[PDB]
Parts: C-alpha cells; structure tokens; sequence
C-alpha cells in the first residue's frame, strides 16, 4: 500500500504526455476543425489508457470494470485535462501547443460554440479557485474512479477513498484552516457536476457529428464512440 | 472492444 | 447562519405530490402521462420551495429562471431519490406510485434511467445520508447548475460541513463524508442529462403531452 | 408567462 | 509512393507529444537532476519508436537495419527536439513545459555543463538561421536516416528541397540555406557524441538508476 | 571570391609527411606509435596550412586556437580519406604505411575507427568527390568546429557550389550532392569523436607515448 | 533487445 | 604553448 503522499507523487509520473497537433494551412472549416479536434482525442485516448494503468490498483480491478470506468470517463478526462492547459489563458482554450483556438473561432462548427463556453467558464471557475497541480492529479484521477456507479467492487471502493484522502492530504498541506479547507474541497469537487456536463454535451454533440458523417471516427475513437 | 482490451492487457 | 440556515430549508421543504397507477396495465404512453403530470405537479412547489430559500428572491429575475431551467430535473431526481432511500429497488415516485425496476422496460429507454437512479439511491442509502444532509444538498443542486449567489453557495456549503461535523466523526472522516457527499452531484446531473434527452425524443416522437410549466420548462 | 408569474 | 507535400505532411501528423516532466520538490542535486533527465529520455524514446515507423518506408527495412538507426540516432534526435523547443528561449533549456532549466542550473552535475553550452549554441544558431517548422521536421527525419535506405533518405531530402524551394528567396540562397542547416548535423552529432559518454559515464558510477528502454539503447 | 578561393586552397595543400613502416610486425604499442607520429607532424602543416586560409589570421587568438583544437582530429581524417579514396580497404596513412583494414586487429578498439573511416571513404569514392570538392569540405571543417568566421565559412559554402556548378548537373542535382556531401560532415565529426576516445584511452593506458603538438592539443 | 524489438512490431 | 608560437607567424 502507499501514502498519500505516495500516491500523489505515482499520480505525477504518470501524467500523459501533450498531444501535439497544428493546425490546417487554410482556414478553419466546420468539417477541418471536427477532424483536428478528433484527431486529438484519438491520439489522447491511446495515452489516457495507458495513464489509467499506471494508478495504483487500477489493473488489479476486473477488465469488465477497467472497460467500463474508460467508456464513461474517457471525454471527461480528456476536458479536464484540456481545462488545466487552458487554465491561465483565458478566452482560449488550449487544445495543443500550437491548436490555441479562440472562442469566437467555434462558430465554423455547428453547435460547438456552446461547449466552448462551457469549457471556459468552469476553466475560469478553476481558475479563480486556483487550482493547484497536484489538486489536479487527484481530480483527474477522481473522475476516473467516480465514473459509473455500477472483489473487483470492494478494490474499486478502496481505490476511490485512497485518491479521496490524497486530495483531502493535499489540501492540508496548504495551511489554510481546517473550515477552509472543508470550503475548498466542497468548491473543488462542485466543479465535477459541471465537468460531467459539458462531457454529457460533448459525447452528444460529437455523436451527431458522426451521425451527421460530418467527422469520420477511426479505431480506438470510434471504438469508444460506440455507447 | 479489440483495441481497448489489447491496450489494458498489454505493458 | 448554519444552524439558521439548516431549519429554513427544513421549514422550506416542498410536500408530497399524489398521484396513482392507470388501472389498465401501463404502456409506452400512460406511464409517460402519470410522471409528466407529476413532475408538472412537483414543479409548481418547486418554484415555491426555491423562492423560500434565503436570497433566492434577491437574485436577478434572469438569474432566477436560468437557475430553475438547468436543475428543475436534478432536483426533481434528488427528491425522489431520497423518497426512495429506505426502499431498495422501488423508486417512490407518488406515496401511491411505487415503481419497481422491471416496469421501466415499458416506455422506451426509461429502463436505463431508472438504473442510474435506483444506483445512486443505492449509494446514497450505504452512506446514510441524513435528513440535515439532504436538505443542505438539494438546495446545492439548484445554487450550482449554471455576485450574491456565490454568497448563497458558500453559506450553504457551511451548512452541509456544519451538519456533518454535528455527528462528532474524525476529522479526516468528515473530509471523506464531504466527499462522498459532494462526489455523486455528478451522477444526479449525469441522470438529469439522460433524462433531459430522454423526455426531449417522447414528446418529438409524440408520446407525451407536455402542457403548463413542464412544457415550458422543456422548452 | 407561468414561470416568470410564479416566480 | 510519395511527393516531398505528403511527405512532410506525414512527418507533421507523425510528430512525438511533449513529454511532462516536473521539478522535484527539493533543490536539484546531481543525481536528481540526472533522475529528471533520464526519465525524461526514457519517456521520450516510447514514442520516437512509435514516430519512427511512421516515416514512409522506414517499417520496410530489415529488423537489424531499424534497430540500428535507432540505436545510433536516438540521443541525437532527442537533443534536437529539446533545441527546438528551446528555440525562442534563449539561455533556457525547455526540456518540458514544467522543466525549464536556466543554464547556470547545468553546474550541478558534474560535467553536464560544457553539454548545456553545446545545446544552447547550437539552439542559438538555428534561431539566428529562423529555422521553420517545415525544415524542423525533414532535419529530425534525415537525422534518423542518415546515422532503400538510400531512397528514403533522398525522398527526405529531396522534401527538405522543397521546402527550401516554397521560401522563395533567390537560387543562391536556396543553395546557401540548405548548406547551412546541413552543416549544423555535425554540431548535432557532436553533441549527441560528447552527451553519450556523459551518460555511460555517469552509469557506470552508478549515479543515476537507469531502467528498460533506456537502459537498453545504452 | 569563388575561382580565386579555391585556386588559393589548392597552393595551401600540405605536403605528404614522410613515414614508413617499421620492419618488425605492427604491434599494439609500434602501431600507435606509428600513427602518432605521423599525426604530430601532420599537426604542424595543418597550422600552416590552416595560416594561408584566407582571412583564419585575422580571426582572434583565442578563436584561432579553438577552432583548431576542435577541428585537427576531423581535418587530419579528412586528409587520410582523401588519400584512401582510390584504394579499396586500404588506409593509405602515407606513402609507404599503408595498411589494410585487417591490420588494426594490432590495436584493441582501432578496428572499429578503421572500419568507420573506409566506410566513409567509401562514400566520398560512390559521390566521385572531385578534387576542389575536398579542398571546400576540408575547408568547412575547422571552420564548422564552433560575425568574422560567418562571411569566412560563407566563402568556402559559396565556392563549394561553384564547384559543383562547373560540374553541369542539373538544378535539382546540384542541391542533392551538396546535400549528400555536407551531410557526410557528421560522419567525419563522428569518426573524429571517436578517434579522441581512443587516443585519450591509449595515451591514459600509458600504450603509447604523446608529446609536443599532439600532447598539447590532446589536453 | 527486450522492448525495442517489441515496440517496433506493435502499433 | 608550441600552437600560441606556431600561430604568432
Ligand atoms: C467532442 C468534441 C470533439 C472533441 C473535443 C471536445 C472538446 C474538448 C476536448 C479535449 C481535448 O483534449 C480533446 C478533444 C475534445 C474531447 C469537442 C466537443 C464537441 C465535439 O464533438
Ligand atoms: C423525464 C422522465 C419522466 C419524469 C421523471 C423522470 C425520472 C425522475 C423524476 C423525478 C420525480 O420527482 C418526477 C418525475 C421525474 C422527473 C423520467 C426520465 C425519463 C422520462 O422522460
Ligand atoms: C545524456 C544526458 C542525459 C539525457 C539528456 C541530455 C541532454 C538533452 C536531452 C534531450 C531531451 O529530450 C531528453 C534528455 C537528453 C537526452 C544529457 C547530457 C548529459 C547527460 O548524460
Ligand atoms: C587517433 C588514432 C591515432 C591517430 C590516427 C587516427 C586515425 C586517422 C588518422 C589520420 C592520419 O592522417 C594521421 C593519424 C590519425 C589522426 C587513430 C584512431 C584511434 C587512435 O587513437
């Protein structure tokens, strides 16, 4: 077993590289920018899998539960990872080093604009809260493990209270006082509701996207796109 | 779910 | 004001909608009928119960209706889920309109809603949320689905932490019972989306009629 | 109109 | 087969992603910040392999033929990657977005330092030369090739031609800015020669624990 | 200027150094004796060689001893495979000591240097390295070696295509040998680091004995 | 060469 | 020492 401490620290190497992507020479498009972004949650994804193998007792749980916390969580993770590169620019949302698409630039694509400002204003919410990196490492790995709801129970359990008290650990470690730090993490974990949303609007609207055969899905995105 | 299962198995 | 703040949501508190089953064995439809028209009978003391919340009547106008808009069904799941807390696999949508999970394989997709909700029942009961707990939550829900609103949100917060050190537990205990708590706002907004998606494709493939404030409430 | 009277 | 357009085009959506890497909490001593650097690289070359097959015909070769370009060019092309992350910073070494080392950081370790000076030199006259993005990735790919074959290695640099050819600037200075980017693959070798000794020597000391890929390309 | 530049390159060529092989076979330390030797001597023309470069004095003293210091390895190299060009497997290291490659088995570690400087060789004989082609790339090196040596290696760079535009290949030809012969720099560059690991290595094995200009570049 | 041969045969 | 007086010429 590990310490909180410990546990953090794991979560830290762990963490998935930045997918690098550029954009199109000529000028965005509805059906350029849907491939782009597609094109980078595919690439993501095959790194995300590999970050959840890398957190302590993942693999240890069923491989029906490993699949299922990944279909559910995979387009929240990847917003909350898209939140935290974006967190200190704001009006831009940070998608790769050299993909930084302004708000306004969303109207070229049907529908996306209002995930934009989704995505942004919890981002400015992380912001003014000041989320702190190793705060980040546990929401992330939060989201995973607080996923779907339905041995490998009993471990699944144990794995969320673990990344629960490196949280709660994390926050102590700030100083501030024991009623601030019960404020700070009720803030923090307030922000998941509204992650889960913009992920639930997300997987929709990409899902007529594909339905539309605006954007073409391939292997691991499309894989994962099928529920 | 070929890939997926592959990738979880895999090192 | 924690203590203050925790009878007014108490005093607060909506009251029970009636409501019975269709004599004939539900189908596709009458079941769609029987929660529409209490969800419309909920929402109505819904707007009450909100406006008696402490500086809900102090927000702008605007902000109010938004707030209603995205968690009039978060709410409306969340009470019927605390309803439903000693009851495993019943949902106690009416005192006499008691659901089990198998009914849901009527309307189309309902079965799948009902398994988030019967779930997140289920891990609200092996927490043994309290009445002080559920009543600072619910009115989390509706303060968190979109100045003085953050003051409210806070105060509120202070609340819930106040009710929870009140069952003198460890420290890092009620860290992890805040936790908890606050970690299945996800899963009742989750269901809400479902829902929300749910009940859009029944009144489009015309199955349910949508009038009053539920129509506009859809809308 | 409903809401907006309600409220 | 392919033109010098989609064979740069190939190179860019076969570029590496950034790997992260962090500051340790405590000040950087000689065997942490060569514990920083070495997991680094041994991150970063999970995914040069996965980059490298994905240079036209570079899966065709013979098994032997691809381990050994990879065993001969891997270091080089990882000081290469850092350097253009480096390359509008000067006197920081952007090894990743979280490990920005100043230069003066380098005296830690013993013997990394004249290493940092080659790097931020060499880094320093691809800044002076503006190198493009274009360019960039023909220099990394030739890097590869150059440590059928025959082939790909002339489609590479008949691509970087080409790019050279789409600045537009006289004859002369096509020929002229060819010449002077090739002639910093020396500079970069050098480095890769001068930092490959470093690196054995620091693991036959024993000073930094070494570990799988890493260890094996050594 | 391109015509004059490499007319003045030609009448700077060093003499050949003057070395046989000894009567008795080559041993490890007769070996690297041998090859000592003849680079010590090898290392005095170069300076005067690298004096007459036009415009090397008027760089400082301090950039006039770096460039050299880095460069004599890869330019003393450079000059053996120039001389090697012709003769398969063969390093024609003088003269009379010339030796195959089968021959650095004397020295342990020579061996794969040896192989690496034919393999080279071999190249610059595929390309069909004309004359005043090697006069150019011996003369980048050393001033490749890291505002005045910029327009001096920008001489020799502009002089390098005049030689290959004589040539009368076409455009596109022109900028594939360039290409071809400047990136064969790195494998002298490379060559030139490995032969400093073993001299080090031989001369630190007390192996063979180093003294004036080769003992002070050597440090 | 345990990984090398291995990451050069997988995707 | 012997280069610094080969390059005084
Ligand atoms: C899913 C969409 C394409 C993929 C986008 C998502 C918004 C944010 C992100 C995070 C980024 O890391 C990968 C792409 C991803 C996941 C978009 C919202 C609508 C569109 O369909
Ligand atoms: C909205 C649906 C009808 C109304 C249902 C909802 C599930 C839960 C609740 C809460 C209860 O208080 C009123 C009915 C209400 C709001 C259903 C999900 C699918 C169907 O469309
Ligand atoms: C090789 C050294 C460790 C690895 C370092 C290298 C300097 C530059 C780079 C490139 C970067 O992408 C990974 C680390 C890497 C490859 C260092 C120089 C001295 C030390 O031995
Ligand atoms: C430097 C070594 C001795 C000197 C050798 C070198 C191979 C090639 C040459 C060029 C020739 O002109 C002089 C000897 C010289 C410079 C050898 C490689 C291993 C040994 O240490």
């Amino acid at each position: 077993a590990l310490s909180p401490e410990q546990l953090v620290l794991t979560l830290l190497e762990a963490e998935p590289p930045h997918v690098l992507i550029s954009r199109p020479s000529a000028p965005f498009t509805e059906a350029s920018m849907m491939m782009s972004l597609t094109k980078l949650a595919d690439k993501e994804l095959v790194h995300m899998i590999s970050w959840a193998k890398k957190i302590p007792g993942f693999v240890e749980l069923s491989l029906f539960d490993q699949v299922r916390l990944l279909e559910s969580c995979w387009m929240e993770v990847l917003m909350m990872g898209l939140m935290w590169r974006s967190i200190d620019h704001p009006g831009k949302l940070i998608f790769a080093p050299d993909l930084v698409l302004d708000r306004d630039e969303g109207k070229c694509v049907e529908g996306i604009l209002e995930i934009f400002d989704m995505l942004l204003a919890t981002t400015s919410r992380f912001r003014e809260l000041k989320l702190q990196h190793k705060e980040y490492l546990c929401v992330k790995a939060m989201i995973l493990l607080n996923s779907s709801m339905y041995d490998s129970s009993r471990k699944l359990a144990h794995l969320l209270n673990a990344v629960t008290d490196a949280l709660v650990w994390v926050i102590a470690k700030s100083g501030i006082s024991s009623q601030q730090q019960s404020m700070r993490l009720a803030n923090l974990l307030m922000l998941l509701s509204h992650v889960r949303h913009a992920s639930n609007k997300g997987m929709e609207h990409l899902l007529n996207m594909k339905c539309k055969n605006v954007v073409p899905v391939y292997d691991l995105l499309l894989e994962m796109l099928n529920a | 779910h070929k890939i997926l299962h592959r990738l979880l198995q895999d090192s």
